[PDB]
């Protein structure tokens, strides 16, 4: 036992790919949501209540991640 | 970069020691069984009890049972655990000091290795020690070669290596009983014996004095039928295998009866056949029948209905015991046994030996017999099996003594002189080897003190004595007065050993120990 | 000039696969038959040596006389 | 309820690059130091004991390597390795690894930097391929010359593979056994041939070659004791066939009518082996052998007509009896012939260990001898063969090639001034390479003073500078603590051993260079 | 050397042993290898070896021998004294490899079905595979004397895990099918005892064990499920409620209930253990008292080759007479696989309905 | 599938076809049968007389097969929905005779 003991580490390529991945994810989810044209969206909030709202940011804003990129 | 990784499974139970500290963890183990041992020697030596796993018990003082009883779990223990095997069926006796010569040599060595001194030096001077001890030895060496017919210097030789042991109650008549037995079975142009002549037979009972050694062969077989004679006076022998039934040949047979007569013509040949070879014995002129086999009842009583007692189921080995005893031969066949083929003895009756048990056959054969039994009574079963290795192993040494007449009074005085004679090396030693010979001297000293501290006296004020005077005389005849007898004349004390017993000990010790040096690293399975 | 002996064969007296075990009626047979038994052997395996054959070959079974015979006549083999 | 879809199975490890690549080379740095110690005429041996509590000691690190239980990969390649050098020369295979690791701790640093390895085995092969050549340039024959005794070498390559072994104190003593030993192998040259005998107890110094065969094996029968143990001048039995009553004969069911018929059947039966024993009394043999049990019967005869006989030998030891009176192995007693008979100049049996032995030697005509190994230690038998076999395959190789080289490190001196000259050389990258290649080379000698315990680098400095121009064969004296012309000292190895070492160690790391990452399936 | 008896323990596992056809024999034509039959030399009960000729022990499982050793040997003992249990192991060992090809065969026939026909046979009922029993290990000693018990066994590796393989895997497409084997028994004391042997079935004589006073080569036997395949009042849908070994074994995969055989080969009921259990391993449905006599001439030669003292030296107290007859009480323990003692107690369909016959093992819908 | 035989022809310009079922492997009669013999050479005449029902078998093929392919050219092929003989296989293989084994029974 070296180092912290049951904390994981990433290098390299495969980071830098689970970033973009984990990016690309993060648009994708909210592609549709604007313009003119575009959707409108319910929430499952963690205490009960419905929030529905096109504006992506209460959108992310009630979102939990754990990369944390996308954080 | 770092982060864990396996190379041999389960490496976290791969436990490992390597270098000094495993040297010395050695050493310290090595000690322990020296120090297990240290009380197992010599006369005044007391033996050890050892317990079975299925609860069995044994009290031995012969060290190689001791050890082959023994349980340990460390690696390097079992190595001297075969060693004092390796030892025992070697020589014998000695044993009785074989690891004890090792160990203490490994303490000392360690002090070599607190002076941080490498092994491999330590290896190599000892053996140069080694071959310094033996050919000092065998140059003051005496020999049996030089005497007539051995009568009784084996017989202080047996008085000698059976001092060791409990049976030394009566232990001049097992010294007479040994080598009268070794003296028959002895092949003089060939200078071995096989102990498979000798007969080993102890039956518990009676006192110690009542192990009486049987110049022939007794069985642990009584009569095939009650009613047969015990005594038998004439010994006309007959020595069967094919057991007394209708032959049956073995290749898959079956005979298929159909008629009467068929059946009738069997059924007469039945008892017919029977009558044939008791005819056939008969006419041999046999006064007594063996058989290794069956008997049948019926011609079993037919046996008896002519007074040609059999004996019945009979081990092999024994069978041959009897026939060479006899001279007789062994016969599968009815038809093909005459009387040449018979054997002969001077007597053979069955003993009751026990006083509420069932019996046992002795013959006494009165002509000369390659083979023979010694018969051991005593109190106690252990008391027994405590004599048989005892008695078994003081026949080794009359047998090494026969493969080499030359023996030297024991008592210490031996290697005592071998640690001056190599000490008196050790000033032209030249260097570093010229400590690792003190060291080994220094080693080899510590058995008269295994003596003289289970004689209870002192041991250094002794030896020291011990030393002077075979520094002052040149006699080195001056060993241990274990009796506590004023003479240090072992040689008039007639304590005496075979050169090859401590030969070969302290050679086999070397070449051990060696090995012990030459080893650093150990990688331990967790259990 | 090597003379190669072929045999999926296993190299023993021809097992009949259905169960021809000996029986006898009377003695002599015993005396007939393992000599034979040894006797048909010899010819077996000499007749493949007239041919000049001098290695054999087989993943099969080898009959102990037959190789032994083969010995006896300066034969190679192969299992 | 979707899920991505994962690659491979769970679990399945990857580790990639440099420091996937790192970890195998500190791996194998492992493995070394486990076998660190090892060669060296004041070298090292180890002890392990497997989860069964079997102890074994070596002193050959690939047997200690095999019994190392790898769970590592590219380590396993290193114990591969030892198998191919031990199958092919022996001892050294301890310093076949060191070469290995050495390459590889070496070229490590140069890992640091983001090498294509590629560029590295390029070296590695040039470097191994002008190596053996120069080598092959140094390789010394004898034939050509004046004061060898054809086996005065090879007496010599014994002492210098043997002084590493349990029993380096009788390397004087075994040298000439074996010497002698492997002179009487032509021209078979299998080390089956002749046989090891780990006989329990007594002076290993006492552990007794025979010019001819021997067994530690017998078994009890009947008469077995009874018939006489001593044969002079005998005429020798070999049998396969086992002789007992159909014991082990033809399945055969039976039909008899006649009562006397049945009586005449068991006859029959016994008449057999009255047959074939009469072949056998007038054969002219008198010690009958067999891999088959004997029926007890027909020793009463043999031991009743004063001829001796034994069943239940092993196969191979006949093969080595029969190969040595040059007698043939039967199993038609009818096509009997004397042609098919052994002899010896003496038949005898003796006890050694309380073990029951079988003597018979003096035969002049015999390829094969036997090893009688006297030894107190369990441990010491096997040991004492892996040392007795080595000792006896390589010397095989010597008279298979009149090539010797010294020992003592100077081979590898000698090596790596050389290309250390020809680093000046090359140009570029590879200069480096070789430079490198040249400074895992000294380590043999290193590892000497190491398990000698001396200032190696002195030495080295010595080493290298008296090697600059003084003489080839200079290097390591352990007793003298410094260099001395081990070759005049006699410190005499065949070529093809190191030859074969630095080739198989090039492959190696060629091999471990090769490697990128590893991918793990349970 | 000297050479002691082993303990009636070391007896009990050879014995245990035999009756699964792995008991491990040294002979000198073949060393360990069983496979060709020869005279046994050496022989392993728990983890002793022992010298055939003078039963003395002779060696251990962990010193891995290679010879039968030189020792003091009575040679007191002849062959017939044990051959008896030789007899049962390399037929036990027979045995199983006749049963495990067996059911590879309906098995692999079983894989064979094109889903129409198991779907339209779910559906309709029907036969689904009918191996003909002239198939079945027609090489044997338990169906021709063109072989015999002495005859090289069929060299087959992970012979217990193919035998688990294959029962697991078959009795899942019948579980999970709810098919009807007519080679299967609620409990096998009814195929000595109770049922009906049907027409050509009728020639049986149960031994009941492996000896060589049986004659073992017999007829395939399994139900005569005729009435039940080819009855309207018994389609499709009465079976599935009463005929299929789910309703009286439980689910096989959820069961730890034995399942046992007809008298496929060697009329030796097999007794296969609970897919619960963790493994489905067979036997033959033997009971130790029989299993123990196999010994019983041994125990006389014992009599007569050894010395009482040695006798009870390694038999302890009694000898081995008076452990012979309590093993003979202790055998429902020790020398008994709980598996057949696991069969199912609450029968709904049981075995009672239909004779066995002699006829093509055969599973229908 | 193909042939069981190398020296089996891979192509044969023109084929006359055997469609058949019968075994063309060994087989041993549906009754229990026992037989001993007392010679080893009767034992090797047992294994001739075992092989001759097949023996027949395949020859009156061959015979037909020569009574059809009296000519070289044309080339003589047949089909068994059972296995065949090696021995037969031979025995077909010294007349050079394409035979198949064991096909499906459509
Ligand atoms: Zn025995």
């Amino acid at each position: 036992l070296v180092l912290s003991q049951n904390t994981k580490r990433e290098s390299g390529r495969k980071v830098q790919s689970g970033n973009i991945n984990a990016a690309k994810t993060i648009a994708d989810i909210i592609r549709t949501c604007l313009g003119p044209k575009s959707m409108m969206k319910m929430l499952l909030d963690p205490m009960g209540g419905i929030v529905m709202t096109n504006d992506g940011n209460a959108i992310l804003r009630e979102i939990q991640v754990q990369h944390p990129a996308a954080k | 970069y770092g982060r864990p990784f396996l190379i041999i499974k389960d490496q976290d139970r791969k436990s490992r020691l390597m270098g000094l500290e495993a040297l010395k963890s050695h050493i310290m183990a090595a000690k322990a069984v020296a120090n297990t041992m240290r009380t197992s020697l010599g006369p005044n030596g007391l033996d050890k009890m050892m317990v079975d796993k299925d609860g069995d018990v044994t009290v031995t003082n012969d060290g190689a049972t001791i050890l082959s009883m023994m349980d340990v779990d460390h690696q390097i223990a079992k190595l001297m655990v075969e060693l004092s095997k390796s030892q025992d069926d070697e020589i014998g006796d000695g044993t009785t000091g074989v690891v004890v010569l090792a160990g203490a040599l490994l303490e000392e060595a360690e002090q070599l290795l607190d002076r941080g001194i490498h092994p491999i030096r330590i290896a190599d001077g000892y053996e140069q020690a080694a071959r310094v001890a033996i050919e000092h030895l065998d140059k003051i060496s005496d020999s049996v070669l030089v005497d007539i017919k051995d009568t009784e210097p084996l017989i202080q030789t047996a008085k000698t290596t059976l001092g060791s042991k409990v049976v030394n109650s009566c232990h001049r008549q097992m010294a007479e009983i040994a080598v009268n037995a070794v003296l028959t079975v002895a092949d003089m142009e060939r200078r071995d014996v096989d102990f498979e002549l000798i007969k080993v037979e102890g039956k518990v009972g009676g006192r110690l004095e009542d192990t009486k050694l049987i110049k022939g062969v007794i069985v642990d077989k009584d009569f095939s039928h009650p009613q047969m004679p015990k005594k038998v006076e004439d010994a006309k022998i007959a020595i069967l295998t094919c057991p007394f039934e209708p032959p049956k040949p073995k290749t898959k047979h079956k005979l298929d009866v159909t008629s009467v007569e068929d059946y009738k013509a069997l059924q007469k040949y039945e008892k017919e056949k029977f009558e044939e070879m008791i005819q056939q014995i008969k006419e041999t002129g046999a006064n007594l029948a063996i058989c290794q086999w069956g008997f049948d009842d019926e011609a079993n009583h037919l046996l008896l209905q002519n007074n040609l007692p059999a004996v019945r189921w009979v081990g092999g080995p024994e069978i041959e015991l009897i026939a060479i005893a006899t001279g007789g031969r062994i016969v599968p066949r009815f038809s093909e046994l005459t009387a040449e083929k018979l054997g002969f003895a001077g007597l053979v009756q069955e003993i009751s030996f026990g006083t509420t048990k069932d019996k046992m056959l002795v013959i006494e054969q009165c002509k000369n017999s390659r083979a023979v039994t010694i018969f051991i009574r005593g109190g106690n079963k252990m008391i027994i099996e405590e004599a048989k290795r005892s008695l078994h192993d003081a026949l080794c040494v009359i047998r090494n003594l026969i493969r080499d007449n030359r023996v030297v009074y024991g008592g210490g005085a031996a290697e005592i002189s071998c640690a001056l004679a190599v000490s008196q090396e050790a000033d032209k030693c030249p260097t570093l080897e010229q400590y690792a010979m003190r060291a080994f001297a220094d080693a080899l000293e510590v058995i008269p003190m295994a003596l003289s501290e289970n004689s209870g006296m002192n041991p250094i004020q002794t030896m020291t004595e011990v030393r002077a005077r075979q520094v002052k005389e040149m006699n080195p005849a001056l060993g241990i007065d274990c009796l506590h007898k004023g003479t240090n004349d072992m040689k008039q004390q007639h304590v005496i050993e075979t050169l090859i017993g401590k030969k070969q000990q302290i050679s086999l010790a070397t070449q051990m120990v060696r090995m012990i040096l030459k080893i650093d690293d150990i990688r331990k399975p967790g259990e | 000039d090597a003379k190669i002996a072929v045999y999926s064969c296993p190299f023993d007296g021809m097992i009949t696969e259905t169960k021809g075990t000996v029986l006898i009626k009377t003695a002599e047979e015993l005396m007939n038959f393992s000599k034979g038994e040894e006797n048909l052997m010899d010819a077996q395996v000499k007749a493949i040596a007239d041919t000049g054959a001098n290695v054999v070959v087989t993943g099969g079974k080898v009959a102990d006389m037959a190789l032994h015979y083969a010995n006896k006549y300066n034969i190679m083999l192969v299992r | 309820m979707p899920t991505p879809v994962i690659l491979l199975k769970e679990g399945t490890d990857s580790s990639q690059g440099i420091p996937q690549l790192v970890s195998n080379i500190s791996a194998c740095q492992v493995i070394a130091e486990a076998v660190r110690t090892t060669l060296g005429p004041r070298g090292m041996d180890k002890l392990i004991v497997d989860g069964r509590g079997k102890a074994t000691i070596s002193n050959d690190g690939a047997t200690i390597l095999k019994l190392l239980d790898v769970v590592h990969p590219a380590a396993k390649t290193l114990v591969d390795i030892a198998k191919s050098q031990d199958a092919e020369v022996g001892d050294g295979t301890t310093s076949v690894t060191l070469l290995a690791a050495e390459f590889l701790k070496q070229v490590k640093p140069y890992v640091e930097e983001g090498l294509h390895p590629q560029i590295i085995i390029r070296a590695f092969r040039t470097a191994t391929q002008l190596a053996v050549n120069k080598i092959k340039e140094i390789a010394v024959t004898v034939k050509k010359a004046d004061k060898v005794e054809q086996r005065k070498l090879l007496e010599k390559c014994a002492m210098t593979a043997l002084s590493s072994k349990l029993i380096s104190q009788q390397k004087a003593f075994f040298a000439k056994m074996v010497v002698d030993a492997v002179m009487m192998l032509d021209d078979l040259l299998q080390l089956k041939m002749i046989g090891i005998k780990k006989v329990q107890g007594g002076a290993l110094e006492d552990s007794q070659l025979v010019a001819g065969v021997a067994f530690k094996k017998t078994f009890s029968y009947a008469g077995f004791e009874m018939q006489p143990k001593k044969y002079h001048n005998p005429k020798i039995a070999l049998l396969n066939v086992e002789l007992e009553l159909k014991a082990e004969k033809d399945n055969a069911e039976i039909r008899v009518h006649t009562v006397e018929d049945y009586q005449a059947i068991v006859d029959a039966e016994w008449n057999i082996l009255y047959d074939k024993l009469e072949k056998i009394h007038h054969s002219g043999a008198k010690v009958v052998l067999s891999k088959l049990p004997i029926g007890d019967v027909a020793t009463q005869y043999f031991a009743d007509r004063d001829m001796f006989c034994a069943g239940r030998v092993p196969e191979e030891d006949l093969k080595r009896t029969m190969m040595a009176c040059g007698g043939s192995i039967q199993t038609s007693v009818n096509a009997l012939s004397a042609d098919v008979l052994g002899r010896c100049q003496v038949f005898e049996e003796t006890q050694i260990g309380g073990e029951r032995y079988n003597f018979f030697t003096g035969c002049p005509k015999a390829k094969t001898c036997t090893f009688i190994l006297r030894g107190g230690a369990e441990q010491f038998m096997e040991e004492t063969e892996r040392s007795l076999h080595d000792a006896i395959m390589i010397v095989r190789r010597a008279i298979k090639n009149d090539s010797v080289v010294a020992g003592g490190g100077a081979i590898e001196m000698e090596l790596s001034k050389y290309l250390r000259d020809y680093s000046r050389t090359i140009p570029g990258k590879q200069q480096l390479l070789i430079g490198a290649y040249a400074k895992a080379l000294e380590i043999i000698p290193r590892q000497l003073c190491d398990n000698a315990g001396f200032d190696a680098t002195n030495i080295l400095n010595k080493l290298r500078a008296r090697h600059a121009q003084g003489g080839t064969w200079y290097g390591v004296d352990i007793n003298n603590e410094d260099i001395a012309d081990n070759f005049e000292a006699f410190v005499w190895e065949p070529a093809m051993v190191r030859i074969n070492a630095l080739t198989a160690a090039s492959e190696a790391a060629c091999l471990i260079v090769s490697v990128d990452e590893t991918i793990k399936n349970p | 050397m000297e050479v002691c008896l082993p303990n009636g323990h070391q007896v009990v596992d050879l014995i245990n042993n035999a009756f699964e056809g792995r008991v491990s024999i040294y002979s000198a034509q073949e060393g360990w290898d069983k496979t060709i039959s020869a005279q046994p030399d050496m022989m392993v009960c728990g983890g002793a070896v022992v010298c055939m000729h003078c039963l003395g022990v002779v060696g251990s499982l962990q010193r891995k021998l290679k010879h039968l050793p030189h020792h003091r040997c009575n040679q007191q003992i002849r062959h017939q004294d044990y051959v008896d249990v030789q007899f049962a192991d390399r037929v036990t060992a027979h045995w199983k490899r006749g049963m495990l090809s067996f059911v590879a065969q309906m098995h692999e026939m079983m894989n064979d079905v094109s889903p129409d026909d198991l779907d339209r046979v779910r559906t309709e009922g029907g036969s689904l595979v009918e191996l003909n029993w002239l198939q079945v290990d027609p090489n044997s000693m338990f169906r021709s004397i063109h072989s015999s018990w002495t005859d090289p066994l069929q060299v087959v590796d992970d012979l217990d895990t193919k035998l688990d393989q294959y029962w697991t895997a078959l009795n899942l497409m019948i579980d999970s099918s709810d098919l009807i084997p007519n080679f299967m028994m609620r409990d096998p004391s009814h195929a000595f005892n109770g049922v009906k042997l049907g027409g050509d079935a009728r020639q049986t004589q149960f031994s009941r064990t492996f000896d060589s006073r049986s004659s073992l080569e017999w007829g395939v036997m399994v139900y005569d499920y005729s009435e039940l395949e080819h009855d309207p009042s018994k389609g499709r849908a009465y079976r599935k409620e009463l005929v299929t070994p789910a309703r009286d074994f439980g689910h096989f995969g959820l069961s730890h209930y034995s399942r046992a055989t007809t008298p496929i080969l060697g009329k030796m009921p097999a007794v296969f253990s609970g897919m619960l259990t963790g493994n489905c391993k067979m036997y033959p449905f033997i009971k130790g008292t029989a299993k123990l006599k196999t010994v019983r001439k041994l125990v006389e030669a014992v009599n007569h080759a050894w010395g009482v003292e040695k006798i009870r030296y390694a038999l302890g107290p009694g000898g081995m007479t008076g452990w012979y007859n309590r093993t003979m009480q202790q055998a429902p323990i020790v020398l008994t696989p709980a598996a057949l003692t696991m069969f199912p107690d609450t029968i709904k369909f049981g075995d009672l309905n239909y004779p066995v016959m002699i006829g093509d093992p055969m599973i229908l819908g | 599938h193909g042939a069981r035989h190398p020296d089996m022809k891979k192509r044969v310009e023109d084929a006359y076809i055997l469609t058949c079922n019968v075994s063309l492997e060994y087989e041993k009669t549906e009754v229990n049968s026992g037989f001993f013999y007392k010679s080893a050479e009767e034992r090797e005449k047992l294994v001739k007389a075992e092989r001759k029902f097949i023996e027949d078998r395949v020859k009156k093929i061959i015979e037909l097969k020569r009574k059809v392919c009296g000519d070289s050219d044309k080339g003589f092929v047949v089909i068994n929905q059972k296995g065949i003989d090696p021995f037969s296989l031979d025995a077909l293989s010294k007349e050079g005779i394409v035979a198949l084994r064991r096909a499906k029974r459509r």
